[PDB]
RNA sequence: GCGGUCGCCUCCUAAAAGGUAACGGAGGCGCCCAAAGGUUCCCUCAGAAUGGUUGGAAAUCAUUCGAAGAGUGUAAAGGCA
RNA sequence: UGGGCUACACACGUGCUACAAUGGGAAGUACAACGAGUCGCUAGACCGCGAGGUCAUGCAAAUCUCUUAAAGCUUCUCUCAGUUCGGAUUGCAGGCUGCAACUCGCCUGCAUGAAGCCGGAAUCGCUAGUAAUCGCGGAUCAGCACGCCGCGGUGAAUACGUUC
């Protein structure tokens, strides 16, 4: 790998904030915040909002009444 | 929209009309003048000429339409551009 | 290095048994990743060639091979050679890297996202996915952006069929739909 | 930021929140009064316990592309059943019983002088 | 007479050496390159299929097919992977 | 009975809302007049985010109600952004009136958030409690007005002069 030309690239935690869900990879980006890790080491962390541990596709789980049908919501409409 | 204690409306003829053809496998066109009929659930497979103005319109009701009204499947102006 | 990991312990016995694999070595695994960024505005104005090489290399980690035109058109307005479109190539760890964040972060930061498409196989077994839209890396700042591209990285394996190629895939993360 | 969507980091959060589509100023002020939130704070100087709150309750909620998504099925349910609303929206022509004499340009496009 | 032509290069005419005419059939030249020369090293094309955001027949990217169907500054013939 | 008079590639009249900071939003507080009301104006209370709903009260009225008017004034916020301007359009859910709101009513709530950055040629009204601006009531009216008639609140600039 040639020196000097690419983008500085260190080693980095990131978290999905909404589980507190982390882990380690490399990145180009670097934080203001640090946090240390297992195997004993420390690293830049970087917040992330949604990740494979919170979306809900990936999760399966939805979040929504899955739509009704219209038969159905005229009866509830009108108690019938 | 209409009150909820009104309860949804449909002229009491038509709906005596459908409550015929209610038992019915093959089930036949029902002619009506009332385009402010509701279209209920027990409307579903049937088909109702509503009269347009000049005409009778078939409209064939799916399920997919009830809660609308019959006239809202039977356009009264016809526009082709000018 | 934690989906090398992944790979080396946890995937490659159960390819094996599913492709009934002779020998360890048939096992499936992602050669290489060539994320392309093609940039027809360069003619336009380079300064978005500029910008977009600048996104591409904070997104990589390394610095892009910026593509030209191989043959000259008339639409496109190349006396063949002038720099549209970059690219990068990534292997390695740093490919192993960069494939796990694309798999955990950057996908679920699509905006209405319902997975990843599952015919967007060439047939030999390399896939290939079309991001619409960048921002969804965390690297791009999403303020120095001024003008929203996307790319096409393409994942290309050591499968000989598609089946294999979705196979190690998707036990390497990925939401096909 | 909360929703895919990067609201303005300088606006008091009510109007940074109302960025967001299915959102308006009586949405974000309900889901700022639950998470307990004064309005008059930057969305820039936010905590993040404050976002992450904010973030959940507005997950709570049908927003963005989900909400496009089920208006346009909506609409797209009207023209299928080729009803006179969705007629309306297949020309584009005012649906709620406007006038189209004159006016109906929202709907219509520009005026073309031909 | 008027019209056309006058020097040089390439092909056919040209009759499997060479050469061979016509106011015979077709085209070019009166330059260009400071690398588009020499050498060392390294590389192999044109298109097609499929996949892929802007991007469409066709810009960039990837895999396979692909013996030359490309390229060789500039006409043609010969030659060159 | 139903539909149309409500159409819609366009052209022109008359108005409303706007394009913002002399403003938007939030909160507090003050001053009218003209008129209408019996199955009609409806107090007060409770319910509902609101439209409104329920109970119920006075009044055929200088007695009760519509009716604590809005601009206004005192603070807080917003900071020049197609925005906390704008409110078109559309989705959803509702309230009424009516036998009935799809053609084809008004209004409310949530969502959405259009063009529009002061307007070419040209053209209109106005000489004072006038223009401008702010509301209020009434007729037709089951329901439906940015239109008309009427009422008051605040409230200016300009007129050298008769050549055109
Ligand atoms: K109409
Ligand atoms: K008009
Ligand atoms: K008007
Ligand atoms: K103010
Ligand atoms: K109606
Ligand atoms: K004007
Ligand atoms: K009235
Ligand atoms: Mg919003
Ligand atoms: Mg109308
Ligand atoms: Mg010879
Ligand atoms: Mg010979
Ligand atoms: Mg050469
Ligand atoms: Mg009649
Ligand atoms: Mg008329
Ligand atoms: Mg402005
Ligand atoms: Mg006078």
């Amino acid at each position: 790998m040639k020196q000097d030309i690419h983008p500085n690239y260190q080693p980095v935690v990131f978290m999905d904030s909404t589980t507190g869900f982390k882990f380690l990879s490399g990145s180009t980006k670097g934080s203001s915040e640090t946090v240390e890790w297992e195997d004993g080491n420390t690293y830049p962390l970087l917040r992330v909002e949604v990740t494979s541990d919170s979306h809900p596709f990936y999760t399966g789980r939805q979040k929504f009444t899955q739509a009704d049908g219209r038969v159905d919501r005229f009866n509830k409409k009108y108690g019938l | 929209g209409r009150s909820l204690k009104k309860g949804p409306f449909v002229d009491d003829h038509l709906m005596k009309k459908v409550e015929a053809q209610q038992g019915a496998e093959k089930k036949k066109v029902i002619k009506t003048w009332s385009r402010r009929s509701t279209i209920f659930p027990s409307f579903v497979g049937f088909t109702i000429a509503v009269y347009d103005g000049r005409k009778h319109v078939p409209v064939y009701i799916q399920e997919d339409m009830v809660g609308h009204k019959l006239g809202e499947f039977a356009p009264t102006r016809t526009y082709r551009g000018h | 290095n934690r989906l090398k990991e992944k790979y080396i312990k946890e995937v490659t016995p159960s390819l094996v048994e599913k492709f009934n694999y002779s020998s360890v070595m048939q096992t499936p695994k992602v050669d290489k990743i060539v994320i392309n960024m093609g940039v027809g505005d360069a003619v336009s104005n380079a300064k978005n060639l500029d910008k977009a090489v600048e996104e591409l290399a904070l997104i990589t980690g390394q610095k892009p091979l910026i593509t030209k035109a191989k043959k000259s058109i008339a639409g496109f307005r190349l006396r063949e050679g002038m720099p549209i479109g970059a690219k990068v190539t990534l292997r390695g760890e740093r490919m192993y890297e960069f494939l796990d964040k694309l798999v955990t972060v950057s996908l679920p930061r699509v905006r209405d996202f319902h997975g990843v498409s599952k015919k967007a196989f060439d047939g030999r077994g390399n896939y290939t996915l079309g991001i619409k839209e960048q921002l969804i890396f965390p690297e791009v700042d999403y303020d120095l952006v001024d003008k929203v591209r996307g790319m096409d990285i393409v994942i290309v394996t050591t499968a000989n069929t598609d089946e294999e190629s979705r196979e190690l895939l998707a036990q390497l993360g990925m939401p096909f739909q | 930021r909360i929703a895919g969507v990067d609201i303005p980091r300088d606006k008091r959060v009510v109007v940074s929140l109302t960025y967001i589509y299915g959102i308006g100023n009586t949405t974000a002020k309900k889901v700022l009064a639950n998470v307990g939130v004064s309005e008059d704070v930057r969305v820039r100087d936010l905590t993040n316990e404050q976002t992450d709150a904010i973030r959940a309750e507005i997950d709570k909620l049908k927003v963005e592309g989900d909400l496009r998504r089920e208006v346009n099925l909506n609409i797209k349910r009207l023209m299928e059943i080729g009803s006179y609303r969705g007629i309306r929206h297949r020309r584009g022509l005012p649906t709620r019983g406007q006038n189209t004499k004159n006016n109906a340009r929202t709907r219509k496009g520009p005026t073309k002088t031909v």
